[PDB]
């Protein structure tokens, strides 16, 4: 549970 | 900025027990957490998961650090007995830039 999920959000 | 969090990690094991991988000019250009390893600092903590990624260590960004010399930052800022924490600066964004 020490895990994210893919982000939807990225940073450019 | 939008989508950092500051996480302070007790020095509470031997090894923070953390994987990183990239770096400045790579495809990761900031370090991202690919494991977190049961008994060590960071899965003591509770805070780091897999997939943050580092952008300032103790204050320090590792933003145009390259891979050895962010895991040299890290490494020292774990060895150093100025203090029994370390200040990550992460986000649970992609970074790609």
């Amino acid at each position: 549970r020490l895990t994210l999920p893919p982000s939807e959000i990225t940073l450019l | 900025g939008p989508g950092s969090t500051l996480v302070r990690v007790k020095k509470s094991a031997a090894t923070l027990g953390i994987a990183i991988e990239g770096g400045a000019n790579t495809r990761q250009p900031l370090p991202r957490i690919v494991t977190i390893q049961r008994g060590g600092s960071a899965h003591n903590c509770g805070q780091l998961k897999v997939g943050h990624v580092i952008l300032e260590v103790n204050g320090l960004t590792l933003r145009g650090k390259e891979h050895r010399e962010a895991a040299r930052i890290i490494a020292e800022a774990f060895k150093t007995k100025d203090r029994d924490y370390i200040d990550f600066l992460v986000t649970e964004f992609n970074v790609m830039l």
